[PDB]
């Protein structure tokens, strides 16, 4: 269930275990009340899973250059 | 109350016609629920005033299953 | 701004959301025989299985495959008896319905 | 990349056109070419043992099935009303409003993917299948047990 | 090690050799099977692990085949039993849809299978219409299920996919509004079928929901549809099988409203009496009992109906879900009259009960004649007991 | 006839195949678009609290 | 067995240098990219050259070379 | 548990089997022992319904205080009782 | 405790305000945040973004409605009818758009009656209500027969008497309504006080309106 | 990047059913075998497999002589219901042996040279 197509584990396996010894580790009496203290962790799941700020940064520096060639076209 | 012949034509009236199969409205049924009901989630926040207006609006408005005929399904042009 | 990988996934989960929709009502919306309606039940458990083995791809995990292989025993089972069924009931109807396998007339 | 990406949409003509024509015979032969192009699109994302797992069960066996039963049950009656009602304007406005427009997708909040192409290894799925999910492939043989008593019980006598 | 296997063995192991004594027995041209039977409630106790609802399950489906003749039906009974036991133990929603989809196949070709008479085509009709029904929503959660796997990267039950397999939940226990498909099935298939469908596959559903669900949503508003359209439609309607069909429904939504205020006792305390009330009321030869099933499933307060509604009414006034509570009201006020409508048709008349000519004379007063010792239960149901 | 029917069948898989990826372009336009705006709100959220935060 | 237990020993001597050549190579990649950024982005306010995303574990690019479709 | 719980097991039996004459068309007080069975019955499966009362006030008490919340022993001996009340 | 003579408990009271009762331990709440949306569907100081806010939902009641007798009507067609796909898509939108428009002018009517009667008056009661629900079934009930342009006013003032005395005025009273730990202004009887608020796992229909009644969540 | 040159020959040691324990007892075998889990198992096993057989004959020449056909039917569901608490029985004594249940009488029998 956490094992790999072409490996021995998945490819962001170690990340969710992170995320699990974490919540683990907590002592609040709500699994609600826990993820609170967590969000690190899964962030950072959630970071190796979709890579969502690594093309979010990616796209900025791309609206950057396209703005770097339409507004200036300076000859020499 | 009424004369036999009057009222038998009225016992009789918008039920020469075969039924449906139960298939289609069970099929809508489901789509509707499984498509659109995730629109209601929000819902439950609302105030209860909006609430309750909201659901006698939909009794007010409720047209029923049985005994439903439309004048549509006698008519040869729309 | 995004790359030809990026294309190819987006249009992949595209395609595989109509697909399902497209299983799910179009039979029923053109009011089709029950051997249509099965024919596009398969249609949906293609697209599931699509979505699956491109999400094991995608995590590198052997669970979408798993479920790969149960969605097309689980689909081929359901389909045989449904046909089986079809058939039974077409040779107990046919004699005062004509268009029996059609429930959506 | 043309060729790939118009092969990956050709999978959802063909899932419109199942149900589009009359025919259902022609359903049937729409079905079959759907799930050849699906293998073969299976076979990009690197799997080459599954894809053949959706050609010899869904076109070898079970579509071989539903043309047995299309020939042997249907009658012509493309117009005897098949032509003659034509269709739901209602079913089709579900269709456009949640496949074509897709009010609610699977990916949800997220609009872009990356796709990647995987490389199967039939050891890991051996392993995988008769050790860590055995239960479930005993489970998936209890399955077919119920098919096959289930359909010689209820075969036309 | 697999040393902590043997059950999972020895249920191989017995549908191995049960299938073989079978068509041993079979070659004898045996037209009676109770030998048969009897090995089947063997092997149901011999798999069932020592919990509370694992053994109500077991003792449950050993009373209800009693009532089933034939090897085929004993087999797919047991194939569907495996799916019950097994979803109560399921964590994940792979072993979910593989049992949820065995009981479907199983209940299917068991309508096929068993009818009779002029009621076959009707029978057959009703299980393709289910099983088409049932095929869609088994889309619904495999398409949200490959949706959830591809957000969260494992195979844990969060996030806004959780609201879809909760809808395909509501579906398997025919709430309302999507409840056509058993209200289709009471019309047509028969009697023994319709006691196994409304007893095992509730009972097996709520415990893996008491088991191993959260959802961060709400189902008031399959509350009101179920309550409101179950009433209305069994005042409204006057064959007794759509009767008891949405009679199932407005019962259906008051353990909904147990569900959704938490409390789970009153929800194991209610479906119990309503399980043991349905083993009386689908095997019932004297139809004077009918009017005791009509005093206990209407809430009259010293039969166990009462007890079974009541603690679902003082949980939901405890946590002050008070909107759903009066709707519950008005509609246990709406279902009375057609409890008294069941009291008028079958306690009001001639008894007349025929005798058996064929041998097998009145064959199932023991169970009918127990069940209707649902008068002294009440002495241990005040008591904090189901808890 | 089946000349008509193959021009058909020809004529809606090369439109299908034109006309599909531009619905699938503006899609992902528009993500990419509602994605910038939600980093440009975040960074004034983060210059506001670090402004009154200390 | 003897053929594909020799092969093995000889996968498990060769993948440290070919892990090592993909590392350095992959260094050098980084440190063109960068210099790209910094000349892209030298005048964007608050803008900072070669921020990790994430705080303890390495992530690996998605795409690699030796995943390719079949057809 | 409750003291009479035997006892109305019995009287469960009686009426059981009385109950199992009348379906079939016989007097109340034919076959009296089906009565006997239906009263050995009874009285075991009433007395077992009573130990179950202690045992789930025991599961209360030891979860509840396992929990944290911790019980005067004024009120503890409502609950880890075999009280035959 | 019975007499003929007279009711003790009509003149044994309390002569001074007791003190809060403390229930737990832990005296703050846990639950998960409202959406933003109802948040700002509450808010009466706009009359007209009030009933921009509400209006929407009480229209999906007559979408729903309106989406089933469509159906309903689309069964029935005859093939000489269904065909003409335009026709019957007219057809059958104008079934829906009409009910999904009038649930829409009910709900903005009822909501900004509800408002403005609300602004006028400076105070927040039950008469807003009921003029809200005079007007709203009074638009309903008109050009009807004659028990009706005063039925369909008493309906909808008795539906919105019934939200208030349901959902806002008795969850209002019984805000210290306790069912675990000590009696409240009885803690001399000695029940014991748990560390927190018991856990629930209620459903989102069924949400604490004090800290103090339950924990929910999971 | 680099995957692990892949070892085709080995192939992992996992039962489908994991226990999630550590052994509360002292542990004689960590993994017993059929004739380990036989030759150490307890007279009460042996006693409750010979009278669920004794059961399942006399049930099942009960039900059998309806049809006429009781003794091939008692051999039967004898047979059945005595594997069953055979499988019990040897699941019981390797439990033991493992570590898992108490194995007092077990560890005073099963060490020759590590008796004391
Ligand atoms: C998209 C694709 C399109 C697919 C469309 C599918 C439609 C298929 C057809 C169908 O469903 O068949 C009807 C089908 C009929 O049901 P059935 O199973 O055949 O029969 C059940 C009953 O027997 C019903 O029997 P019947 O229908 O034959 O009628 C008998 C009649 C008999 O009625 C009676 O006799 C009882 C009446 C009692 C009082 C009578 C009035 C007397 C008063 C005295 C006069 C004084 C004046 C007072 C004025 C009024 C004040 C009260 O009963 C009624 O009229 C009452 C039923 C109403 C149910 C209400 C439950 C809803 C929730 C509860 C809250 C609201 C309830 C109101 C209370 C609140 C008020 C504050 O109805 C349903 O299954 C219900 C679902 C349909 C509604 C919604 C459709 C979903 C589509 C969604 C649209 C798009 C998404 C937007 C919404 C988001 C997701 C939800
Ligand atoms: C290792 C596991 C061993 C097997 C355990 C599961 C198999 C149980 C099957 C069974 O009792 O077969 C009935 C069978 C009687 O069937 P039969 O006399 O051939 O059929 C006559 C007709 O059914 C007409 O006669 P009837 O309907 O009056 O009697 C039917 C039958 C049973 O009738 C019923 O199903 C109704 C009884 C309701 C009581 C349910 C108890 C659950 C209470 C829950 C407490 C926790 O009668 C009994 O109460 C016999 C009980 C014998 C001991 C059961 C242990 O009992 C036996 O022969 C003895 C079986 C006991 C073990 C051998
Ligand atoms: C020294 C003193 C002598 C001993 C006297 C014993 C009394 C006579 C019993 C007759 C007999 O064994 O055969 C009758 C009869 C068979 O004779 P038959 O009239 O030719 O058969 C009629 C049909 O052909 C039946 O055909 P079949 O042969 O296939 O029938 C098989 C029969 C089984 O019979 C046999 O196969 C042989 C019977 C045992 C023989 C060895 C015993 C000695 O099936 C049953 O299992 C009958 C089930 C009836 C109910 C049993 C208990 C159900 C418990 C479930 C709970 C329900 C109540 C709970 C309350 C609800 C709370 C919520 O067997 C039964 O009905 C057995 C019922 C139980 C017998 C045990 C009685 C013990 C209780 C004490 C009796 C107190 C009265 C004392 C009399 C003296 C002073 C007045
Ligand atoms: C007529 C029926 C009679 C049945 C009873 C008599 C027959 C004997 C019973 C069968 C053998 C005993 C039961 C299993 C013994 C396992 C104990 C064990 O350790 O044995 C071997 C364990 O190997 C096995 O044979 C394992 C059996 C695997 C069975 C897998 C399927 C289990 C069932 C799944 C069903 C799923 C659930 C279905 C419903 C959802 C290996 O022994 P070892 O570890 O000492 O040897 C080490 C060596 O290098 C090899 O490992
Ligand atoms: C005599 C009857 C006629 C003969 C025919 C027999 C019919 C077949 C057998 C009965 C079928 C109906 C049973 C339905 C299921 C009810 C029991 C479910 C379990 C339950 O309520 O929960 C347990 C309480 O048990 C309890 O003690 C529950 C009390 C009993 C509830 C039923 C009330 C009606 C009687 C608590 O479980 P836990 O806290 O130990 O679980 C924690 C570990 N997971
Ligand atoms: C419905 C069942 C009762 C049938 C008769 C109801 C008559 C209306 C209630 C009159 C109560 C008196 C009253 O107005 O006082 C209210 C006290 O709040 C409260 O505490 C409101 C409680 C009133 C309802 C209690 C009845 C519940 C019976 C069981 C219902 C079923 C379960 C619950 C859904 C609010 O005073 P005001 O706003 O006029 O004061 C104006 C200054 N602020
Ligand atoms: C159909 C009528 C809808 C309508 O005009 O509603 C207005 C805007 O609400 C809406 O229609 C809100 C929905 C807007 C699109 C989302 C508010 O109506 P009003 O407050 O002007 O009503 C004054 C009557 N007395
Ligand atoms: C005439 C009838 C014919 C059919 C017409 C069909 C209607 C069109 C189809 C639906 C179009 C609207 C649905 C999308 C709304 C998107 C809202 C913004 C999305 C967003 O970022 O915020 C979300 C919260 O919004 C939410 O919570 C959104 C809830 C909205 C509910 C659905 C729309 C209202 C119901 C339909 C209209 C009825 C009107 C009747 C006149 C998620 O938040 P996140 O932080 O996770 O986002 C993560 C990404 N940044
Ligand atoms: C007789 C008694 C009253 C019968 C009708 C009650 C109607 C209101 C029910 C109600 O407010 O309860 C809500 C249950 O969810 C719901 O009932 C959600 C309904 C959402 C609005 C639906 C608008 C139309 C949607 C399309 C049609 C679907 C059918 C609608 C009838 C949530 O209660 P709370 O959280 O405010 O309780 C706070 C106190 N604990």
């Amino acid at each position: 269930a956490g094992m790999g197509l072409s490996t021995g584990t998945a490819r962001c396996y170690d990340w969710y275990m992170d995320y699990l010894k974490c919540m683990d580790e907590r002592k609040e009496p709500m699994i609600a009340l826990r993820r609170e203290h967590c969000l690190e962790w899964l962030e950072d799941y959630n970071e190796c899973l979709h890579r969502e700020k690594e093309r979010t940064r990616r796209q900025v520096i791309e609206r950057e250059r396209r703005a770097q060639l339409a507004g200036g076209s300076k000859p020499a | 109350p009424g004369n036999t012949v009057d009222n038998w034509t009225e016992l009789r009236a918008s039920w020469n016609k075969e039924r449906a199969s139960s298939l289609g409205t069970n099929y809508y049924l489901n789509v509707a629920v499984m498509g659109f009901a995730y629109w209601l989630n929000e819902a439950y926040y609302f105030p209860p005033r909006t609430l309750y207006v909201g659901a006698l609006v939909f009794f007010a408005l409720y047209v029923r299953k049985a005994y439903f005929s439309t004048p549509y399904a006698f008519k040869h042009e729309y | 701004y995004y790359t030809e990988g990026e294309i190819f996934g987006t249009t992949f989960m595209y395609t595989t959301n109509m697909m399902f929709w497209a299983g799910i009502v179009g039979a029923v919306a053109f009011r089709r025989n029950l051997i249509i309606l099965l024919l596009s039940a398969e249609t949906v458990m293609l697209a599931c299985n699509m979505n699956f083995l491109f999400t094991a791809a995608y995590l590198n995990d052997i669970t979408g495959a798993i479920m790969s292989i149960t969605i097309t025993t689980i689909a081929a089972c359901e389909t045989a008896i449904g046909l089986a069924l079809c058939v039974a009931y077409f040779h107990m109807r046919s004699a005062t319905d004509v268009e029996a396998l059609n429930m959506l007339k | 990349m043309f060729f790939e990406n118009s092969a990956i949409l050709l999978c959802a003509l063909l899932s419109i056109a199942v149900g589009y024509t009359k025919s259902p015979f022609m359903s049937l032969m729409y079905s079959v070419m759907l799930f050849i192009n699906s293998s073969f699109v299976l076979m990009m994302l690197g799997f080459e043992f599954l894809a053949l797992v959706n050609l010899l069960v869904y076109v070898g066996a079970l579509a071989v099935l539903f043309l047995f039963v299309i020939m042997l049950l249907e009658i012509p009656a493309t117009e005897l009303r098949a032509y003659s009602r034509g269709w739901s304007t209602l079913g089709i406005f579900v269709f456009i409003i949640n496949g074509v427009f897709q009010i609610t997708p699977s990916m949800g909040p997220r609009g872009i993917i990356t796709g990647l192409p995987g490389a199967e290894s039939i050891t890991n799925l051996g392993h995988a299948l008769y050790l860590y999910f055995a239960d479930l492939l005993i489970l998936n043989s209890l399955v077919l047990t119920v098919a096959l008593f289930g359909r010689f019980a209820i075969a036309p006598v | 090690a697999a040393a902590a296997a043997m059950i999972e063995l020895d249920l191989c192991f017995g549908l191995l050799l049960l299938i073989l004594f079978g068509l041993l027995s079979l070659r004898n041209g045996h037209v009676s099977l109770a030998h048969i039977r009897f090995i089947c409630q063997c092997w149901l106790v011999m798999i069932t692990p020592l919990e509370v609802q694992d053994f109500a399950l077991c003792i449950l489906t050993v009373v209800l085949l009693q009532s089933f003749h034939s090897f085929e039906a004993l087999l797919f009974l047991l194939l569907a039993y495996i799916g019950q036991l097994y979803m109560m133990h399921s964590c994940n929603l792979v072993s979910f849809y593989v049992c949820l989809e065995a009981q479907t196949l199983c209940v299917v070709v068991l309508c096929g299978l068993l009818a009779r008479g002029a009621s076959t085509s009707f029978s057959v009709e009703a299980a393709l219409k289910f099983l088409l029904l049932s095929a869609m929503v088994s889309g619904m959660a495999l398409f949200w299920f490959s949706a959830m796997y591809q957000r969260t990267g494992s195979l844990d039950m969060v996030g806004q996919e959780t609201f879809w397999i909760l809808l395909v939940m509501l579906f398997k226990l025919g709430v309302a509004p999507m409840h056509m498909w058993s209200v289709d099935l009471y019309g047509s298939i028969p009697k023994s079928l319709l006691l196994y469908l409304s007893t095992a596959p509730k009972l097996s559903l709520f415990t893996f929901w008491a088991s191993s669900w959260h959802h961060d949503f709400s189902v008031g508003v399959f509350i009101l549809f179920s309550m409101f359209i179950g009433s209305i439609g069994a005042y409204g309607q006057p064959a007794l099988r759509s009767l008891f069909a949405y009679s199932t429904i407005n019962e259906i939504g008051l353990l909904l409203l147990a569900v959704e205020t938490a409390g789970f006792h009153t929800l194991y305390q209610h479906l119990g009496i309503y399980i043991i009330t349905q083993l009386l009321l689908w095997n019932l030869t004297d139809k004077r009992l009918f009017a005791l099933c009509a005093v206990s499933l209407a809430g009259l307060p010293p039969f166990a109906g009462f007890f079974g509604k009541a603690w679902i009414f003082w949980h939901a006034m405890s946590v002050q879900a008070f909107s759903l509570l009066a709707a519950a009201l008005f509609c246990t006020l709406l279902s009375l009259v057609y409890y008294l409508r069941v009291i008028r048709l079958f306690w009001t008349a001639p008894v007349h009960t025929a005798a058996s000519f064929t041998g097998a004379p009145n064959q199932t007063t023991l169970t009918s004649a127990c069940a209707v010792a649902l008068a002294f239960a009440p002495v241990m149901l005040v008591k904090p007991f189901v808890i | 006839g089946l000349i008509r029917n193959i021009a058909t069948f020809a004529t809606a898989v090369v439109g299908w195949s034109v006309g599909i990826p531009f619905v699938v372009q503006a899609r992902m336009n528009g993500y990419v678009e509602r994605n910038l705006a939600t980093y440009d709100a975040a960074q004034r959220q983060k210059a506001e609290e670090a402004a009154i935060g200390g | 067995r003897f053929e594909a237990d020799e092969i093995l020993t000889v996968r498990k001597i060769v993948h440290p240098v070919l892990q090592a050549e993909w590392d350095l190579r992959y260094l050098e990649h980084l440190k063109r990219e960068r210099e790209e950024e910094a000349k892209v982005m030298k005048n964007v306010p608050g803008w900072k050259v070669g921020e990790s995303t994430t705080r303890h574990r390495w992530l690996a690019p998605l795409e690699s070379w030796d995943k390719r479709p079949l057809v | 548990g409750w003291a009479y719980s035997g006892e109305w097991g019995m009287l469960a039996g009686f009426c059981f089997g009385t109950l199992k004459n009348v379906q079939e068309g016989k007097a109340w007080f034919r076959r009296p022992y089906i009565h006997g069975a239906g009263m050995i019955a009874g009285y075991y499966l009433f007395k077992a319904a009573a130990d179950w009362e202690d045992e789930a006030l025991k599961r209360i008490i030891t979860r509840y205080e396992r929990k944290g919340y911790a019980i005067p022993e004024d009120r503890k001996e409502l609950f880890a009782a075999n009280q035959y009340k | 405790v019975f007499s003929g003579a007279f009711n003790t408990p009509s003149s044994t009271t309390a002569r001074e305000p007791y003190a809060k009762t403390k229930s737990s331990e832990a005296e703050y709440g846990v639950d998960t945040p409202v959406p933003a949306s109802a948040l700002k569907a509450a808010d009466k100081h706009d009359a007209l973004a009030y009933a921009v806010a509400n209006a929407p939902l009480i229209g999906l009641a007559g979408l729903a409605a309106g989406a089933q007798e469509a159906y309903m009507t689309f069964e029935r067609l005859p093939p000489t009818l269904s065909r003409q796909h335009f026709k019957q898509a007219q057809l059958l939108l104008g079934i829906i758009g009409k009910k999904t428009a009038y649930a829409t002018l009910l709900g903005a009517v009822f909501s900004f009656t509800d408002a403005t009667v609300e602004n006028m008056r400076g105070k927040h009661d039950m008469t807003s209500g009921m003029v809200a629900g005079a007007v709203t079934g009074f638009l309903f009930g008109m050009g009807r027969p004659m028990p009706q342009p005063v039925a369909w006013p008493l309906a909808f003032a008795g539906a919105a008497v019934a939200a208030d005395f349901i959902g806002e005025l008795m969850p209002k009273y019984m805000k210290d309504y306790r069912i675990y730990g000590p009696v409240v202004h009885r803690e001399n009887w000695g029940d014991p006080v748990p560390p927190r608020p018991p856990i629930l796992d209620t459903g989102a229909a069924v949400r604490p309106s004090d800290p103090g009644q339950f924990w929910r969540g999971y | 990047t680099w995957p692990e040159p892949p070892n085709y020959y080995e192939a992992p040691k996992h039962g489908f059913k994991v226990t999630l324990e550590n052994p509360t007892f002292p542990i004689i075998n960590p993994d017993p075998n059929i004739t380990d889990a036989v030759t150490n198992m307890r007279s009460e096993n042996w006693g409750v497999v010979a009278g669920l057989a004794g059961l399942g004959y006399v049930a099942g020449y009960y039900f059998g002589a309806k049809v006429h056909w009781a003794k091939p039917t008692a051999l039967f569901t004898s047979i059945f219901l005595g594997k069953s608490g055979l499988l019990w029985g040897m699941s019981d004594s390797a439990h033991r042996l493992m570590g898992f249940k108490e194995n007092s009488k077990e560890v005073a029998a099963n060490l020759p040279h590590v008796m004391q």
